[PDB]
Parts: structure tokens; C-alpha cells; sequence
């Protein structure tokens, strides 16, 4: 049951330390990692074993390694929550700052630091007792971020093939670095496709998109993209967070979401929420969460072909307006004539140790679909990667290690990343038809 | 094992114990009154030191122990004249009304056996006046054949004497390209023999290569004798500081017998000390470890003319006088070993000697010095000794070939005989250092 | 079957590590430096023993039963300087002979066997002062030649004039030698002796020492006091066990029966948690780690004081001391976490020894995180490639002879070619107990029997 967060990159140490706040300020745990809590009373109604370790100082140190080829960011996060982590939880190489944004080079630093690594990770485990998987949060843009992130996915792997391994990817917007950041994309996608078990999209263009629109300031931050993701992801994980009758482990989830391994990538959406008053009902927020101007991601699609989504409602709400809701979705949101039109919803408790977010008793939702958004993004980021690799030969002229001792096998193994993910469209596309389920029917 | 008996022989010989002694006082702040200078200095003064060099008295007045010998009054008057004889004693001091020879001939005859047997009860009465014994300390050039032939008989009468403690002998050796007298490679060649005869330690240090290091290091316009005195008292307060001051890790003269002899036959340690440099250098910026140990192996710092980098490495020493952290000279000597500037063999390569002493060094007013809290001598042992020596045998071979004077020496106190030995045996010593050096 | 223990401290390492160790005595007993002790006379209940250890003159002061023997008089007279009246003066060993001449042992067992009169005379008196007896414990500091020949001649002595006590000895190895020829010769010349006649053999690699001092300290430069400082916390923490006497080992000789499977395997490594009674011991409440964290450390090979070097280790007799409030369900977690990590010989199914102590209620309690410590035992062959550096030494330096014109003054011998098969049969006697050592890791040794009976 317990999940060890792996922050890869300095997005992800940026993602790591504000989810780590945002837990300690929801669960009563502070920057010094103290019980907030009085010793009075233990009785309590949320689950900080799988995320915090409770030493016997009561202190609760954050289950969380961060592997990152630039110790800047990480020490940054240390002074900002110092006695909070541990520092032995820390890695950064020992090779100074980053170099290169290549994914070369980031996989060979992983596979010549991977007995640190598989250390850790195997001190992490021992520990405790029962385990479940672990937690990787990484850009795909970053070529350090994605290499660290692929090491690690093989090492898991190829080590515990039992631990369901799940991670939130934040695809980049449209800019300039993406004629090299496509290539480190793809490349993590292709270790997606070959070993990972569930992963969560997010683009960069739609979340600034978003945060302007939620926002005052239209100078969105790199912060307040890490805080967004930060919201997001504890939003995913309250109901592990707060198990009281249904919803108590991640595996469930993954099975009313994810039909198959070939199908793990899930769109999130969030909605409303701030980063003081009430106006959106659960139906409200349910027709928000089905309009595209509240997902995490890119939609461009006027009708994505729905094949399972998942919500979860915070606050008080009433079965009419729920049933309401969920026969208007019904009618809209159009379901394929092979896969089953299941629509789950899961009432999350709030904490009463977190003090009050602002718009106050404003019912607020999560929502977790599969649909033919995530395969447009796929197909996006694809053709400018054959774009810019039938137009231009410049990717080898930055490679490390084995990359660099031969250009034709880096060639050889992007062509198959091409094709992998050009089988995985296929396959979304098949999926998307009736004629999908074909063979038993 | 506590007290040392420096001598002074030759005039350059007394000139550099006046500059050890000068910079033994400045280091401990002694001026010629002194009571120790005075009783309350912990430890500038009693115990140790001084207890090495300089004999403790009723009165507690310190009295540097050194016989000043040479047969020219001039400098016996400069000697007198300075407030060092009063630290001295009248009897320890020797007078010559007349200079032996040009240089080495008379040097070594009986009227050297004379002034022997009245220096040698000297160091007796010398010897019963203090408590036990650690080594005989020698200063002489090999440019001044008297010199050097006075501190050649010294050597042997204490060989034959005590032969107990270990021989140290500071040989100052001439310039390789040019040579002041003619009959200066017969009577260095001599003295080396004298030493292989009865050395267990020798010092190799040139005055062409210090005449350079101050030109270049401390930038100088005039380099004096004055200067090359100071540098040589620098470099025995660099190898003597472990015994006049304790260190962190304190080493004895018999440690330095045994590294400076890692086989039957090695007795010949080359000098560098590092760093030196003008004092706007110092004062622009400093210096780190590496810089240091990286500097200690540069061909100028070796005090000899002639390159280490062709030589081969054996056993060395490396004293570290002031604040030096033990982690630092480990990672500095580790990546002296990666980097592999001199070639090593395959005994002595894991014999870096590295020592420790609490006592910073000291900045002479005559001569400049890189005021740095850290500071470092290593004793060295390299085959381009070997090659200096190539080059001074074959000038002695084309002399000796020609040598325009055979008959003053054959006929005052030498012969052929003694001129054919010596080039044999130095011929043999250089060829026994370059397959032994050779062999791994 | 508990006796007591006469404390030989020797050379310059050895009387450090000995002062150090008797200062930590005295800081643990309330006893402090100037030897009477800080507690009145008037609260005579003690729960530790400080009889095996220190001589009890007088009701408030406590003698410690330790004899100094050493070239150097700077050193002992630092420290009696130091330690005024806690030492006792006529137990200290200087014979007016000057400082050493040379770090070798020949010197060291010539300045040895001149004035072994003088310290078996010592050693009768300290005998006819004492009423019961059990062994001696011997600090070479074999890194130091005059150092190593004194701690040979005294075991050569002992061997023959006391062969009912047992004897255990504590050899302390350099990182890296600085003369290798000399260093290497020294040790080799103490490990025949220590083969011969020594009963049991502690030894203590400095690289480990170097690397915990840069490690749990501040300060970068490592200094040589609180290096032997461990040495000394080490010595507590092993003689804890007979001070503070526990319930299930309660005497020297029943440790070592179960720490020495058989007389030719006399050789252990120590391994212990980050220590608490050190200088710096502040940054050990950040830990907050239990038993069981504890004993993971002791297996760890960060933790230990000798160079590891772990290349499938066999283990003979591994034993752990725990000081401090345990937990009996987390030694049995620990155990049984243990038993699926460490190997152990197919041959002897004896499993890992645990021993719990009592800590001392005068000494500064700690922290929750860092109130309880522990030592650990282990008998591995890992300290044969720590003697096989000087085996390798001393395989390529013999070729030629080197240093011959050191080791043949003072010793019986003055000749080269005695000298030289001297040498040969220390290094073939060091041989044979390496070859033994790697016999002993595999399953024949005990099929030695087996296949004739
Ligand atoms: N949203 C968000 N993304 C970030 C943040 N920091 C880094 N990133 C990601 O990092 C990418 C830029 O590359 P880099 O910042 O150099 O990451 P990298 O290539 O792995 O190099 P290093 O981070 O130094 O290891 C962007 O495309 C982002 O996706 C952040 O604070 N917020
Ligand atoms: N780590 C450590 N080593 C020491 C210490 N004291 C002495 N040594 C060892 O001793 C060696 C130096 O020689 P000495 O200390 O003079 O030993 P010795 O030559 O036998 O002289 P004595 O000990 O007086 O008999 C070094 O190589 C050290 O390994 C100490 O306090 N700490």
C-alpha cells in the first residue's frame, strides 16, 4: 500500500515540494515534519503511512528520493523545508550540475548511478512491510528529467516485476526546444509503452492556459504551474488519503480506469478551485469537468470518443443533484458500442486538519477520463518529431556514451520509438471503432 | 637522539651557519642577550627548542653549537666581529692565519690532521657537555676545495670516532655551465668520493639553480650571496623543524635515514621547498595545496640544474611546516600519482613520507618569501641527479684529459693515482644509480 | 569464572589509546582525572565493577590496574601531566634509554628483552598487589616498530611465564603505510608472534578509523587524538560486558569461547553505530533509529573499523553487544531479518549471538533517537587481504633486500643472511595462516574429520 514519490528533474523537485506542503498542510504535519496534532487524541480518520514515515520523535518524514542531475534546485528545496526531508533520501549524482537536455545523456548517468539508486530504493522498501508501487513525477521535455525517468523505469522493471508503477508526464507547450525536447518525449513514451502501468498527461500550453484564466496575473509561474499540479495530484489522491468505506488503495482505481496495459494514459481535470464564495452545485461542477475549459489538457476535439472516466466530488452533495448530473453526462458524453458506458463516482471527505481553502463550501470535482485527446497530443508531438528529423540531422551531434560512439544505432532506436508509438495510435484509434472487440463478438 | 652538531667549514660554509643561525633567532625572536629570549617564551625557548642545535648553560644563555673553521682570518674576523661569537664560544671557533691551497690540496694534508686533532677533543669536551647525540650536521661547498676537504677529514675522524649517529652533509655544489676555478671539478669529485667513502647522508643544492629561483621567483636585480645563504637556512629550518618544533605528526632524523636509503647504496636526496615566490604575488592572491605539490616538482624549485622530469621517482619525503590538513596533502598527493609527472619504478613508488609540524614558516627580510600559513620541502630522490652528474664527470674527464696543472698536484699532497680513483668511483656511482634506477 | 584484567599499554599508539580509554573509564564510572572519585565514599551500592580494572588503594580513589611501557618519556610525561595522580607512577616504563633508534623491530624487541626485568618485575608486583587475575590485554601498535618489538617481547614473556591466563591483544593497522619496506617488515615480525603466542587478536585498520572521523565529525582534518578516541570508545564498549556486568556474559573467557572457534582463527572485526560519548556527538539525534536500525548498521560495512573489502564474506562467529533500553521483539525482528542476509558456513549451523548490557546511570542520557548503541564481533576472513597487502609488499621487495642494514642491530642476530631467513620463515609462517584461513572459509575444514574416523 505504500508509494515511494520519485521527483525526477527540477520540475519534478519543484512538484515534489509542493505536494509535500500541500500534504503537510492537510494532514496537520507543518514544514518540520512535528505532528501539528495534540498528543491527546490519536484517533484519526486519514492514511499518512503510505505517504509519511512516523519516526518515534513523531515526526513525519516524507516517503519521497529525488534523483535529479542538478543539486541547485534540490538544495533549494532542502533550505526551503529544512528538517522536513531526509537527507539521505537525496541523490544528485555527485557530478555537479546538469549538462545537456538530451536524453542520452540523462539515461547514462542513470545506468552509471544506478547502484545508488537501487539502494535507496531498496532501503526505501525495507523499511517497512507492504508495498505497492512507486510514484514518478518527470517532464518528458526535459532531456536529464526523461533519462533519470526511463533508468529508473527499467530498473523497477526489471527488479519488482509485482509493484504497480505509476507517473504524471507533463507534456511541453509550443515553443522552440521542442525540435530536440520531441526527441526525449518520444523516448520516454516508448519506455511508457514497454514497461510502465499507469500514466497521467499533462500539457504545458493548456495549464498556463488555464492558470491565466484562473488567475489574476497573466504572468503564470513555473510555481504556480507546480502548485496546479501539486492541487491536482492530491486531489487524485484523497480518496487513498482519506479511506473510509470504499476507495482505500490506488488499485482499484486503476482497474475502473485503466481496461488494459495498452490503454494507461488518463486526462485529468479539476474543477473549481483556487491557488470567497459558493456558486457551482455538483451539477455545475460536473458540467464543467465535461467542458474542455477545465482540463489539465489540450482537448482540439469536438467529440472525444469517451472509453472510461472516473470522478470524484469534494464536499457535501445530495443524491438528486448526483443522479441529475449523472444522466446528463449520459446523454452527452457518447460511449463506443463495444466498451461499457461505467461511470463511478467517489465522494471524498475533507480534511478537517487543513485549514480552509478560499470560495468556502464551494463543492468542488476531479475527474479522470480516456478519450481521443491524450492520441491527438501523441500524434502532435509524432509529427513534429518526424518533422524535424526527415528535415534536419542535428540530433547526432548531442550524445553521450554509446549515443556517442555510433549515430546510427541513436537513428535505430528513435525509428522504433516512431513506430511503437505509431502502433499505440493505431491501436487507440482501433479501439475508438466498434469493430475493435470484433474478434469475440 | 636530542642534540645535532652542526658544523661550518669553508668560507661559504660559515656564511650559511651565520644565515641558519640569523634565521634560528628571528624564528624564535632570540636577540644575542636572549636567557632563553628571554625565559618565558613557550617553546621559542627551553625545552626543545632550542635543546637541538644550541647547548643549555647554568646561566640559561643558549649557545649555538658550531666549530667554525677556515684558514682565512678575513672571515674568522667577519665572524668575530658579529654578535654570533658572543653566542659562540672562543674555543669552538677555530683560527688559520694562512689558506691551505687553490684549493684542495693542501686541504687534506697534515696541516689539516692539526687543526683534527684540536677539533676533535673539541667536539668531545663539546660531546660531555650535553646529553646524548642525534646526528653531526655539515656545512660546506664543494666549490672551495679547502672547505670541502676539511669537512671530508671532519667526516672521516667522526666516522672512526663515534660511528654511531648518522652523517648529514650539506654540500653546496657549483654551477654546471660555468666554473669560477679551474681546479673546482677535481676537488668536487674528490669530496664526492670522500662522502661515498664516509657519508650516510648527502644534500645536493646548486647556486646557478637558487641564482635563477630568486631571479625569477622573487625578482630580484641583483642576486647577492647574501640571498643564497638565507635560502639554504630556509631550506635547514624547512628539514629541522620537526625536531626544534612539534607537529601533528612529528618525524625523527632516523626516519629520514631510512627513507633516504632504500638500498644498499642511496645517500643522495635532492632539495625543493615550495612555494616561493615575490611578495606581490602573495599579496595579489593564494595559493592551494595542489599548487604547491604541483610547484614541488618543477625544475626550478629542485635546486640543481637539471630537469626532474626525465629522472625517475623513488622514496620521498614531504615536511608540511604550518596549519596542514591531512585529508588535503592525501588528495594532493593522489593526484601527483594520477597525473604521473616523474616516472617510478616498482619498489619506492608507495614511499611518499608525508610529516606534519605545528611551526609556520618565517619570512627573512633580506630575502623575499611567499608569506603562506603553509608550506612545504620535500626531499626527493630522482635519476636526473645521476644525469647532473654525467655532465660534471665528462667536463672532469676533458679537464683531467688536459688539466694544464698535473704536476702542482702530483707534487704538493695528490697524484694521478688519487684523481683516477675518484673519477672511477664517481663513474661507478653515476652508472650504479642509472641501473638501479632503471631496473623496474 | 570473571577475573581480572592488567591493562599493557605500549608505545606511543598504545599509550594514547590507553589514556583515552581510561579517561572514558573515569567519565563512566564518575571517577574523572585526578584519580579520587567524584562520587563520596558514603553511597557505596555501585551496580558496575571497577575492581577487574582499577585497584581500589584507598575507599575514594581507584588506581586502574595498567602498566605503561614505552621508549618516548614525552608522551608519559604528558600523560601524568594530564592524568595527576590518576596514573600510578611506578607502573610507568622508560628504562633512561633515549628515544628509539629507528622505527624497527628488531630495536623495538632488542629495548624489549634488555630491560624485561624490569617490567616482569612490574608485572609480579602488580600480581602480588592484586588478589585475582584472569589475563592481560596487550596494545601493540604495530604501525610503530619499537612499538611492535616491545608488544612481541612481551608476549613472548607472558606466553611462558603466565600460560594459565588467557591473552588478547589489539593491533592497530594503518590506512597507508608511509614506508611501506618498514611498515610491512613490522607487522609481519608481529603477526609471527601474534600466530605463536597470542591468544586472541583484535585488529584496527585506520582507513575506516580516517573514514568515520571525516565522516560523523565537522572537522576535515582528522587529528590523531580523537582517532584513537575510537580505539578507546571500542575497549569500553568490548570491556563494558565484564565492568557493568550483564546476565548472559559476565567474563572475558566465556566471550572468547564463543568469539574463537578454534585458536588458529584469533583474528575479529569490529564494527560499531555512530558513537555518542565522542567530542562531537551532537548529530546523533537526527537519526532516531531503534534496535533493529542498529543492528543493520553493525552489518553494514560503513560502520566497521577495518577495511572490508566485502567480497562474499565468510562468517565463523558473529557476536553483538547492545547497550541501552531493548526491545526483545525487535532482537528477534532483527534476527530473523539478519539470518536471510548474512551467510553463514553450510558446515556449523551456529547462528549470530546477541547480548544485552545495562547502561550506566551516572553517564549522560540520551536522546530517544540515539539512547541505545551497539558493538558487533564478527569472525571473517576479510582481514586476510588487510595481511595480504603486506605479504604482496613484502613478495616484491624481497627480491632485493632492502632496509637489511636496519633489522640486524639490536636483534640476537647481526648477520644478513639470519636476518633474511628470519624474515623467510615469518613470511612463510603468515602464509600457512592465510592458507589456513581460506581452507577454514570452505566446507572441508570440518570434513577434515569426517573423512577419517
Ligand atoms: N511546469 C513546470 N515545468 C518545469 C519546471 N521546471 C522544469 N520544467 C520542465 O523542464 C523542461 C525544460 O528543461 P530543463 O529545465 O532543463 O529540465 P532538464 O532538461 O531535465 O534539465 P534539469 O532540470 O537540470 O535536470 C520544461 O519543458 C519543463 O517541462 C517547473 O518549475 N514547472
Ligand atoms: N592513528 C594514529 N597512529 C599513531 C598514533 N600514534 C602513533 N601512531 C603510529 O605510529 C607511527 C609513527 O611512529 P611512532 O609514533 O614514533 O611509533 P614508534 O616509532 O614505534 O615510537 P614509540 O611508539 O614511542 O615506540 C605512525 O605511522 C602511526 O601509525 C596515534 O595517536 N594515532
Amino acid at each position: 500500500g505504500e508509494i515511494i514519490t520519485l521527483q525526477a528533474g527540477q520540475c519534478g523537485n519543484h512538484v515534489g515540494k509542493f505536494l509535500w506542503s500541500q500534504l503537510a498542510k492537510e494532514h496537520a504535519i507543518g514544514t518540520d515534519g512535528l505532528s501539528q496534532l495534540p498528543d491527546s487524541s490519536t484517533e484519526r480518520d486519514d492514511d499518512t503511512k503510505p505517504f509519511f514515515r512516523e519516526n518515534s520523535r513523531n515526526k513525519f518524514t516524507p516517503r519521497a528520493i529525488m534523483m535529479d542531475s542538478e543539486p541547485s534546485v534540490i538544495a533549494d528545496v532542502e533550505n526551503t523545508f529544512r528538517g522536513f526531508f531526509d537527507p539521505r533520501n537525496t541523490w544528485v549524482a555527485s557530478d555537479g550540475a546538469s549538462a545537456g537536455n538530451s536524453w542520452a545523456n540523462g539515461y547514462d548517468i542513470g545506468t552509471r548511478n544506478q547502484d545508488d539508486i537501487l539502494n535507496k530504493i531498496d532501503k526505501e522498501i525495507d523499511s517497512t512491510d507492504n508495498f505497492e508501487g512507486f510514484q514518478l513525477l518527470h517532464s518528458v521535455a526535459g532531456g536529464t528529467g526523461s533519462g533519470l525517468g526511463s533508468n529508473l523505469l527499467e530498473a523497477l522493471c526489471d527488479r519488482y516485476p509485482k509493484k504497480i508503477l505509476t507517473t504524471y508526464s507533463v507534456f511541453p507547450a509550443r515553443s522552440s526546444e521542442v525540435v530536440v525536447q520531441s526527441y526525449n518525449t518520444i523516448l520516454a513514451l516508448r519506455r511508457l509503452i514497454e514497461d510502465s502501468d499507469a500514466t497521467v498527461v499533462f500539457d504545458n500550453a493548456s495549464l498556463l492556459n488555464i492558470s491565466g484564466k484562473v488567475f489574476r496575473n497573466p504572468n503564470i509561474d513555473l510555481q504556480h504551474t507546480n502548485q496546479l499540479i501539486s492541487t491536482i495530484i492530491s486531489s487524485v489522491t484523497n480518496s487513498i488519503r482519506f479511506p473510509s468505506y470504499m476507495y482505500s488503495s490506488m488499485s482499484s482505481i486503476y482497474s475502473t480506469l485503466i481496461p488494459s496495459p495498452e490503454l494507461h494514459f488518463l486526462s485529468p481535470s479539476f474543477t473549481p478551485f483556487t491557488s470567497a464564495h459558493k456558486g457551482h452545485s455538483s451539477y455545475d461542477v460536473m458540467l464543467d469537468l465535461l467542458d474542455p475549459s477545465n482540463s489539465l489538457v489540450s482537448t482540439a476535439m469536438n467529440n472525444p470518443t469517451y472509453f472510461n472516466v472516473y470522478n470524484t466530488i469534494i464536499g457535501n452533495v445530495e443524491p438528486r443533484q448526483i443522479s441529475r448530473a449523472m444522466t446528463k453526462l449520459q446523454q452527452r458524453i457518447k460511449f463506443p458500442s463495444w466498451s461499457s458506458s461505467a461511470m463511478h463516482v467517489n465522494i471524498g471527505r475533507r480534511s478537517p486538519y487543513l485549514p480552509l481553502q478560499p470560495n468556502e463550501n464551494e463543492v468542488s470535482g476531479m475527474m479522470l477520463s480516456n478519450m481521443s485527446t491524450v492520441v491527438n497530443v501523441f500524434e502532435n508531438a509524432c509529427n513534429t518529431f518526424d518533422k524535424v528529423f526527415a528535415k534536419g540531422a542535428f540530433l547526432n551531434n548531442y550524445n553521450v556514451g554509446d549515443l556517442f560512439q555510433s549515430m546510427q544505432n541513436v537513428q535505430d532506436e528513435f525509428a522504433e520509438s516512431r513506430e511503437v508509438v505509431q502502433s499505440l495510435m493505431e491501436d487507440y484509434v482501433a479501439a475508438e471503432q466498434d469493430s475493435y472487440l470484433d474478434d469475440v463478438l | 637522539m636530542r642534540e645535532v652538531i652542526s658544523i661550518n667549514v669553508g668560507q661559504a660554509g660559515c656564511q650559511i651557519g651565520n644565515a641558519c643561525w640569523e634565521l634560528y633567532s628571528l624564528e624564535h625572536g632570540i636577540k644575542p642577550d636572549g636567557h632563553l629570549e628571554d625565559g618565558l617564551s613557550k617553546p621559542k625557548g627551553g625545552e626543545e627548542g632550542f635543546s637541538t642545535f644550541f647547548h643549555e648553560t647554568g646561566y640559561g644563555k643558549f649557545v649555538p653549537r658550531a666549530i667554525y673553521v677556515d684558514l682565512e682570518p678575513n672571515v674568522i674576523d667577519e665572524v668575530r666581529n658579529g654578535p654570533y661569537k658572543d653566542l659562540f664560544h672562543p674555543e669552538q671557533l677555530i683560527s688559520g692565519k694562512e689558506d691551505a691551497a687553490n684549493n684542495y690540496a693542501r686541504g687534506h694534508y697534515t696541516v689539516g690532521r692539526e687543526i683534527l686533532g684540536d677539533v676533535l677533543d673539541r667536539i668531545r669536551k663539546l660531546a660531555d657537555q650535553c646529553d646524548g647525540l642525534q646526528g653531526f650536521l655539515f656545512t660546506h661547498s664543494l666549490g672551495g676545495g679547502t672547505g670541502s676537504g676539511l669537512g671530508s677529514l671532519l667526516l672521516e675522524e667522526l666516522s672512526a670516532e663515534y660511528g654511531k649517529k648518522s652523517k648529514l652533509e650539506f654540500a653546496v655544489y657549483p654551477a654546471p655551465q660555468v666554473s669560477t676555478s679551474v681546479v673546482e671539478p677535481y676537488n668536487t669529485v674528490l669530496t664526492t668520493h670522500t662522502t661515498l667513502e664516509h657519508a650516510d647522508c648527502t644534500f645536493m643544492v646548486d647556486n646557478e639553480a637558487i641564482y635563477d629561483m630568486c631571479k625569477r621567483n622573487l625578482d630580484i636585480p641583483r642576486p647577492s650571496f647574501a640571498n643564497l645563504n638565507n635560502l639554504i637556512a630556509q631550506v635547514v629550518s624547512s628539514v629541522t623543524a620537526s625536531l626544534r618544533f612539534d607537529g601533528s605528526l612529528n618525524v625523527d632524523l632516523n626516519e629520514f635515514q631510512t627513507n633516504l636509503v632504500p638500498y644498499p647504496r642511496i645517500h643522495f636526496p635532492l632539495v625543493s621547498y615550495s612555494p616561493v615566490l615575490s611578495k606581490s604575488k602573495a599579496f595579489h592572491e593564494s595559493n592551494s595545496v595542489s599548487e604547491i605539490t604541483n610547484a614541488c616538482f618543477e625544475p626550478g624549485n629542485q635546486m640543481v640544474k637539471c630537469d626532474p622530469r626525465d629522472g625517475k621517482y623513488m622514496a620521498t619525503c614531504l615536511l608540511y611546516r604550518g596549519d596542514v590538513v591531512t585529508r588535503d596533502v592525501q588528495r594532493a598527493v593522489e593526484q601527483v600519482k594520477n597525473k604521473k609527472t616523474v616516472q617510478l619504478v616498482d619498489w619506492c613508488p608507495t614511499g611518499f613520507k608525508i610529516g606534519i609540524c605545528y611551526e609556520p614558516p618565517t619570512a627573512t627580510p633580506n630575502s623575499q618569501l611567499a608569506t603562506v600559513d603553509r608550506a612545504v620541502c620535500m626531499l626527493s630522490n630522482t635519476t636526473s641527479i645521476a644525469e647532473a652528474w654525467k655532465r660534471i664527470d665528462r667536463k672532469f674527464d676533458l679537464m683531467y684529459a688536459k688539466r694544464a696543472f698535473v704536476h702542482w698536484y702530483v707534487g704538493e699532497g695528490m697524484e694521478e693515482g688519487e684523481f683516477t680513483e675518484a673519477r672511477e668511483d664517481l663513474a661507478a656511482l653515476e652508472r650504479d644509480y642509472i641501473e638501479v634506477g632503471a631496473d623496474s
